[PDB]
């Protein structure tokens, strides 16, 4: 059950930090992966495997866990992404333990069935994030770190004012999500609470003016970029909105909603647009992530069960191919020595169908139908147009820019004139390719099975914004 | 399920050449490829002969996965898989000693599978898997020899410019969901029986759908991507320009006929863009000094003809022309491919000429072809062209203004076709090549095309003469139409088409043999070779400014982060200002203290 799956990477990671070696923790990421996958193919409905334990009661704080259709999908997504990062690695300074630790922290973050524990995990995950940034790479480690940390926390601590207000002003007995929802806030209280959730969630989404931490962060992590993949799994903002910010204070969400749709839209367009200019894989993938999150947030912000389901799905599936592109960027880095796109041009023919793997991923990213990006992107479009057609269009002056950066980078990194040569594909890198492409194809070809659990949550948390 | 077989065969096949492919000797990947296309054409035509086929399955909620095989779909399936098959078997020959045999044929099966997924689709999103898929396969193939910077950018431009239209496709697709809520072509047609709703909005949806079609069939303004698609191997150009890809541009209009037939405003614009594309393409056609590009412009122009056909409400006609064209364009391109397999890819015109004797059987191919494009009175292109030209006048949406234009273009098409044939096969010699090497597997399927070219014609003859292409197409889709015709008048038109065609061909035969080209064939061979300076204008305020804006907004973002840091330094400043309050002098501390006490005291009571 749930707490086992949340703790499993945490203990394996802890057994890794001090204990070593890597492999025992790689099969740890594998065990978490198989457990979470098994958990995906089993559960009937929203409750799933509930957990409730006293933590601070008298404060209203309980250890509460469980798997929605959503939580299950993310447990699968995350377990997979991190596992891929684990068997590929080439980081393995034995801080793959920090990685698994952050994995467990995020899993708890999504399984969190009550507000304060959610907060606990939201901030606690910052610890590995900041560590593997500091002590495991980058010339500008320190500025990227204080920027990232200070940003997320300046957003975060005032949210605590809102999480308190969520319970106090509503007269809710505890911090349990169900109870909190059973006690609605009134206007100009729901306003403030929603706002306090909203700064912390927009900044961690990220939305346009609040995204400036993202490029420094992704540059200064270890050039392999495992920490980048996990940083991308820490992009939980949209989810945080959908599950928490919006349902608890919808009266305020109503006021902010125009602005939110706007920021999401232009975040998508802007991100994909400046993504072109990137001269290194880290920066490129970063701004690309900004674009994707723009789309997702657009999907949620719309109301509309379609758009919401689409946005959540897009987040889920983009975890995998964004993380994957990061890891791969690291894997061609390791063989070349730079994340510069221009230098070391033609790699295809030197490398095997590594070109195929990278291209499959890039096509998933630009959202080619049959690959993971398109289903979410599409449902998102469907809902956005319902909400505000013009911003749907503005935001979807995107696919053009996506093809632009992805194909430009792909061409200049792989297709052109033969270089020195390279390695082919490692025994690990093959597991990576196979499992990855399998995933992309399955989530792109059967977005039916994944996101079935998203359906009830979507329409119910759409009617929430109805009567 | 069996219907899905037709799609899966060139995919279960495709995957083998990517996964393995180099594991095989080098007649083989072509044999597998062409074999699966063989038993896709075959074992899909069995279905068509069985009356039709269906498939419905699990996907995103509310938007199921549907393949419909009806007459309109079967027609496309047979064109694509048949002509595609022949071009595959040819490609077995023209691609030889080339590493990436597996790459080539994997990409080929991929292409075919995608196109089938496009035509066999009962819902617009599955059709979209088709569209983006075919565009992707085009990208992979245009940049096949990837070690070339030019033959990479070619494909880049392909999958970008195409995605511009794909965006419109998506938009209209969403409009036809907010509105109806079905997104399945069949139930989207059945729900558009009746009064419709928000006709302005519906017009918008159809218009964005059309703006989608523009890219895929290379109509203006998205015309510009196709000429650069020459980069890939010749039979790739054949598939893209004749049997696949651009065909979908017309086909989307033909399926969405239920939508456009209720749109007087939009259809007009569609026909106008069709004619403009035809004229533009034809004028800038002959200026081309390359055998490849000069044919590419005929592709653009002829598809312009088709969009003019489907524009004025004659939907079955546009497909008749699509069919004939599918034959004679494949014929033309494959012919040129044999020609430069003979000259080692010389691929020039002024550096060519007089290949009449030295090349057996190729001259006949290119002659039958160039004459079919010219519209030789007893050939396919002729019957399709007069069909269109008469459909112009007879159908709603006017066609009197259009007709004369399409007639002028009908002259010009003959003219540039004959320019091509003359410049290639006539007038002395330049260069060196010895014996033949126009091999079996290249001229053999190319032969079959020339037959299909001549006899594509009479599948739809004018009214009293037996017409079997209309009663096949009309029931499947596009039923609504209002056409008035008169016997003998229409034959005055057909005779005019024949006369003017023969005339144009004859003029082109001497004019482009001439060797003296005065004043403005300089002023035309310039512009027309440069496509009337269109790309140079698209990089004016369209491309390069955006390209620049990427950098602009990048450095802007850098400035934003910089500003946040500025806040940091604001807190730093304020901070060392508050810490500067402690001088170390005790009297100061006492002053600040008493002051403070006074402050706290001042607040409470
Ligand atoms: C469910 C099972 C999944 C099936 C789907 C797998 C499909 C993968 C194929 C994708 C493209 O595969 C493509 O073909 C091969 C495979 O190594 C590569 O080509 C390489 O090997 C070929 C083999 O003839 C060489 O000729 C060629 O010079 C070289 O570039 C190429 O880099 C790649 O771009």
């Amino acid at each position: 059950m749930v707490v086992l799956a949340v703790l499993l990477p945490v203990v394996f990671g802890a057994l890794l930090l001090l204990g070593l070696p890597r492999a025992l923790g790689v099969l740890g990421a594998g065990l978490s992966f198989l457990l979470n996958l098994y958990l995906f193919l089993t559960h009937p409905g929203g409750v799933a495997h509930a957990f409730q334990a006293p933590l601070l009661p008298g404060a209203g704080v309980y250890w509460a866990f469980g798997l929605d259709g959503l939580s299950a999908l993310f447990f699968l997504t995350i377990a997979l992404t991190v596992f891929l990062g684990a068997l590929v690695a080439r980081v393995e300074g034995r801080f793959l333990g920090l990685a698994l630790l952050m994995e467990g922290l995020l899993l708890g973050l999504f399984a969190a069935r009550d507000l304060l524990v959610f907060y606990v995990f939201f901030e606690a995950a910052l610890i590995p994030a900041l560590l593997m940034l500091y002590l495991y790479g980058g010339e500008g480690r320190t500025r990227a770190l204080y920027t990232f940390v200070l940003f997320t926390l300046v957003g975060s601590l005032p949210m605590l004012a809102a999480v308190l207000g969520a319970r106090l002003l509503s007269g809710s007995p505890t911090f349990l999500l169900e109870d909190l929802l059973a006690h609605p806030l009134q206007e100009e209280a729901a306003f403030w609470v929603f706002l306090g959730f909203a700064l912390a969630f927009a900044i961690k989404t990220p939305l346009f003016p609040l995204h400036a931490w993202l490029p420094p962060f992704h540059q200064e992590n270890h050039p392999s970029g495992l920490a980048d993949a996990l940083g991308t799994l820490y992009k939980v903002g949209v989810f945080a909105f959908f599950r928490f910010a919006i349902p608890l204070a919808p009266e305020g969400f109503a006021q902010a909603q125009g602005l939110l749709l706007f920021l999401a839209a232009l975040s998508a367009l802007y991100g994909a647009w400046v993504a072109f200019a990137a001269k290194d894989f880290k920066t490129l993938l970063a701004y690309a992530g900004l674009s994707h999150m723009g789309v997702a947030a657009l999907g949620v912000f719309s109301g509309t069960p379609e758009g919401a389901m689409g946005g959540l799905y897009l987040l889920a599936a983009s975890g995998v191919y964004t993380g994957g592109l990061f890891l791969l960027a690291g894997r061609l880095y390791e063989r070349t020595g730079t994340l510069e796109i221009g230098r070391y041009r033609g790699l295809a023919q030197s490398a095997p169908g590594l070109a195929a793997l990278a291209l499959i991923l890039f096509l998933a990213m630009v959202g080619l139908p049959g690959l993971s990006g398109f289903p979410g992107e599409f449902l998102t479009l469907l809902g956005a147009y319902k909400a505000s057609p013009w911003l749907a269009a503005l935001a979807f002056l995107s696919v053009i820019a996506s093809a632009a950066y992805a194909l430009t980078a792909f061409q200049k990194t792989f297709w052109e004139e033969g270089g020195s040569g390279v390695k082919d594909l490692a025994g690990a890198e093959w597991g990576f390719a196979l499992l990855s492409v399998l995933a992309l194809l399955l989530m792109g070809v059967f977005p039916g099975y994944f996101a079935r659990g998203l359906h009830p949550l979507a329409e119910a948390f759409a009617k929430l914004l109805g009567g | 399920m069996a219907l899905l077989g037709t799609i899966l065969l060139p995919l279960l096949g495709f995957a083998l050449l990517g996964l393995f492919g180099k594991r095989m000797r080098e007649p083989l990947p072509g044999v597998l490829a062409s074999g699966l296309v063989l038993a896709s054409f075959l074992l899909g035509a069995g279905l068509l002969l069985s009356g039709g086929a269906r498939f419905q399955a699990e996907w995103l909620p509310g938007i199921p996965f549907s393949l419909l095989l009806d007459n309109l779909s079967g027609f496309m399936l047979l064109i694509v898989t048949g002509v595609g098959f022949l071009i595959h078997v040819y490609a077995i020959g023209y691609m030889g000693g080339d590493p990436g045999y597996s790459r080539f044929f994997a990409y080929f099966n991929l292409f075919i599978a995608m196109m089938l997924t496009l035509v066999l689709a009962d819902s617009y999103p599955v059709m979209f898997i088709g569209w983006e898929g075919v565009g992707l396969a085009s990208f992979l193939l245009i940049g096949f020899w990837y070690k070339n910077p030019q033959y990479a950018d070619s494909a880049r431009k392909a999958f970008i410019v195409n995605r511009i239209g794909d965006l419109g496709f998506m938009l209209g697709m969403a409009i036809l969901w907010a509105l109806y809520g079905t997104l399945s072509i069949s139930e989207l047609k059945e729900a558009m029986e009746g009064p419709l709703k928000n006709p302005d909005l519906l017009a918008l949806a159809g218009l964005l759908l059309f703006l989608g079609a523009v890219g895929k069939s290379a109509q203006i303004p998205l015309m510009v991507w196709l000429p650069d698609a020459m980069a890939g191997p010749t039979p790739v150009s054949a598939l893209i320009h004749a049997a696949t890809m651009v065909t979908a541009g017309v086909y989307l209009i033909a399926r969405s006929s239920f939508l456009y037939s209720v749109l007087p405003d939009v259809s007009y614009a569609i026909a106008v863009v069709g004619l403009l594309t035809a004229a533009y393409g034809a004028l800038s056609a002959f200026g081309q000094t390359d055998i490849k590009k000069i044919v590419a412009y005929s592709t653009i122009s002829q598809l312009g003809y088709m969009f003019l056909a489907a524009g004025v409400g004659a939907y079955w006609v546009a497909l008749f022309h699509v069919f004939t064209h599918a034959f004679f364009k494949a014929l033309l391109f494959l012919a040129s491919g044999s020609v430069i397999h003979a000259l080692g890819g010389e691929q020039d015109v002024r550096k060519m000429g007089g290949l009449w004797k030295h090349l057996p059987q190729t001259r006949w191919h290119a002659l039958i072809g160039a004459l079919a494009l010219g519209g030789l009175p007893l050939l396919s292109g002729f019957w399709s062209k007069d069909a269109i030209l008469a459909a112009t006048l007879t159908y709603p949406f006017g066609g009197v203004g259009f007709y004369v234009g399409a007639l002028l273009v009908a002259v010009l098409t003959a003219m540039y076709a004959m320019r091509w044939f003359v410049l290639v096969f006539l007038g002395e010699e330049r260069g060196h090549h010895h014996p033949h090497e126009a091999p079996p597997v290249m001229l053999w399927p190319n032969h079959l095309l020339a037959l299909g070219s001549v006899l594509a014609g009479y599948l739809a003859l004018p009214h009293p003469l037996p017409n079997v292409l209309e009663p096949f197409l009309k029931p499947a889709l596009a039923e609504v139409e209002a056409h008035h015709l008169s016997l003998g008048a229409e034959w005055g038109l057909i005779a005019l088409s024949a006369a003017v065609a023969l005339l144009g061909l004859w003029a082109g035969f001497v004019f482009f043999q001439r060797k003296v080209f005065p004043a403005w064939y300089l002023a035309f061979e310039a512009a027309s070779r440069e496509a009337f300076y269109v790309d140079r204008a698209y990089n004016a305020l369209i491309v390069n400014p955006l390209k620049a804006l990427a950098e602009a907004l990048f450095y802007g973002d850098r400035g934003l982060l910089s500003g946040y840091f500025g806040l940091g330094g604001a807190a730093r400043s304020l901070g060392q200002g508050l810490a500067r309050l402690q001088t170390g002098y005790l009297r100061v501390y006492a002053l600040l203290f008493v002051l403070g006490a006074l402050l706290l005291l001042g607040v409470m009571r």
